[PDB]
């Protein structure tokens, strides 16, 4: 579970992230593109080249999805619902790569925000994606 | 394989009793009914919407015949089973789309399967061999992507 | 989240280990050794050898608290609440080993259960270990 | 550990840049926050209770120091990781007992360190050339384990 700690420290890191969410998250699907190759396999149906737009558009899609997870921090089984069923029931990622997304989340953060992803800040924000990825999977089986 | 002669020996043995027809039925079809989002893959196959029409789908026993077949053959090249399975990595990477670590649930799946089937017979040590099996499986049929 | 033919199928599983649990128990960490001997470096005080005491007391503790959760199926969290607080604070254990046990758990249920085992008891007992498995590794951060 | 040519120029190139002392220390004083369970190996260590009494424990800095000092050194033998870590990986095993999960850990922590402090030099290909490192690192040190 978030604590109050953890909330402040997500809602402020993700502050700064503002209107760069979008290409950061296009950016660590790149990362994770490159870094784990089997990741792919759920996208045979884009084009994964370099500045992709597929990836762009992708990228700013789940930009979107954690922004709202943010703005709702206190409710996110409510908020993120619909994205809960689509991934249980149409997409069927295997819930490893929840993990692997993460990862490379953490890492664009790590390479934008300098001055803000502290030790703290990091734990917070690892916590908060472990949730996030959560809820995605709840409904699995 | 990082077998002992001993380990080696354990896993051939057990094999030899092995029913690869109901074996392989069972191991794919308990996949697709504890492991639901597997079935991603075999929209094709119909009605997977109970463990039931799961377990009795024709076209799920007999996908389960081949996998297993291929398997056993695999046994034959435990010293390379990079080598052996160097085209079926291709395949499953290139042309069908499958994340690894599927290869990994199945293997689980499969271990249990062979103790349901052998009881006594599938003991600590002999379980343990099998382990270092279908992780080594799991790795060769993964090798080839990128 | 346990479905109600999910409880039922496991109090009905579990119903069958009866007298059995304990060597269950033992059974299922003596495979857990030998499979994934990197679970060994938590029990540096234990005689692991075969039939060991260390290990077949282990094995009833670990059988018991099951059937606890067995039991208060339905209270999980609360029925287990001292025991997710001992691995949280005191032995921290690694998540990912919750999922090695579970799994030398099911092998030794399938061995010992044939009739019981079936397709449905399998997938049910399954997301059950899993169930326990997040409740004993929900306050380790 | 499948590092092309380039993808080892472009983990020694960065590597150049690096002061040990520090990021072996950010590093490991990190994971002792983020995954506060890996605090169990260090009761003598003191106060870990904060951040800033882990961040800033001198103990903590100079075990970092010391880790990374070795995981250096394994970085010049890029092709025997293996036997470059074969006495540690019995000295973790067989006297500290540390689950190697911990070594995995411990990677994901230095990459986000990484890129911590190179920013946009650490690319998205600089990543995934690191990846494999201190994966194949944690696997030499966990080739000793039994
Ligand atoms: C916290 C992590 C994740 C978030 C927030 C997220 C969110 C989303 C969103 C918002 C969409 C678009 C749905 C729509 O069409 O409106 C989506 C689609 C998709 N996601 Fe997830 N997702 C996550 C993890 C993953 C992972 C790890 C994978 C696989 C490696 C994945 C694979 C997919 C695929 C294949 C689609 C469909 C894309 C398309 O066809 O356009 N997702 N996700
Ligand atoms: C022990 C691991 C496995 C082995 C040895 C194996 C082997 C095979 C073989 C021999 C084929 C025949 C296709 C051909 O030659 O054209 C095949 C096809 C296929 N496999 Fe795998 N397989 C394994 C695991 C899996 C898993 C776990 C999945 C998904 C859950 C999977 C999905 C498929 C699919 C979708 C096909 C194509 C069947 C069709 O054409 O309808 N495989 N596999
Ligand atoms: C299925 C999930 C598990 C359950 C229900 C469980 C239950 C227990 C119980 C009932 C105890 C004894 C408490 C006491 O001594 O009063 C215990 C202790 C312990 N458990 Fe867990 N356990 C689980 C998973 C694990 C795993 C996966 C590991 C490590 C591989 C582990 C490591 C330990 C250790 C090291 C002890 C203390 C041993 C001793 O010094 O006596 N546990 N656990
Ligand atoms: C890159 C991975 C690692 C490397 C290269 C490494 C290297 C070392 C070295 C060189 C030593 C000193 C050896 C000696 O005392 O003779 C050491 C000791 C130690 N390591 Fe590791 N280490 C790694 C990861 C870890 C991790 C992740 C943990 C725990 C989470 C850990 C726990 C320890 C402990 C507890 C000691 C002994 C400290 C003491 O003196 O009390 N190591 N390690």
């Amino acid at each position: 579970v978030l604590s109050p700690a953890d909330k402040t420290n997500v809602k402020a890191a993700w502050g700064k992230v503002g209107a760069h969410a979008g290409e950061y998250g296009a950016e660590a699907l790149e990362r994770m593109f490159l870094s784990f190759p089997t990741t792919k396999t759920y996208f045979p149906h884009f084009d994964l080249s370099h500045g992709s737009a597929q990836v762009k558009g992708h990228g700013k899609k789940v930009a979107d999805a954690l922004t709202n997870a943010v703005a709702h921090v206190d409710d996110m089984p409510n908020a993120l619902s619909a994205l809960s069923d689509l991934h249980a029931h149409k997409l069927r990622v295997d819930p490893v790569n929840f993990k692997l997304l993460s990862h490379c989340l953490l890492v664009t953060l790590a390479a934008h925000l300098p001055a803000e992803f502290t030790p703290a800040v990091h734990a917070s924000l690892d916590k908060f994606l472990a949730s996030v990825s959560t809820v995605l999977t709840s409904k699995y089986r | 394989m990082h077998l002992t002669p001993e380990e080696k020996s354990a896993v051939t043995a057990l094999w030899g009793k092995v029913n690869v027809d109901e074996v392989g039925g069972e191991a794919l079809g308990r996949l697709l009914v504890g492991y639901p989002w597997t079935q991603r893959f075999f929209e094709s196959f119909g009605d997977l919407s109970t463990p039931d029409a799961v377990m009795g789908n024709p076209k799920v026993k007999a996908h389960g015949k081949k996998v297993l077949g291929a398997f056993s053959d695999g046994l034959a090249h435990l010293d390379n089973l990079k080598g052996t399975f160097a085209t079926l990595s291709e395949l499953h990477c290139d042309k069908l789309h499958v994340d690894p670590e599927n290869f990994r649930l199945l293997g689980n799946v499969l271990v249990c399967v062979l103790a349901h089937h052998f009881g006594k017979e599938f003991t600590p040590p002999v379980q343990a061999a099998y382990q270092k099996v279908v992780a080594g499986v799991a790795n060769a049929l993964a090798h080839k992507y990128h």
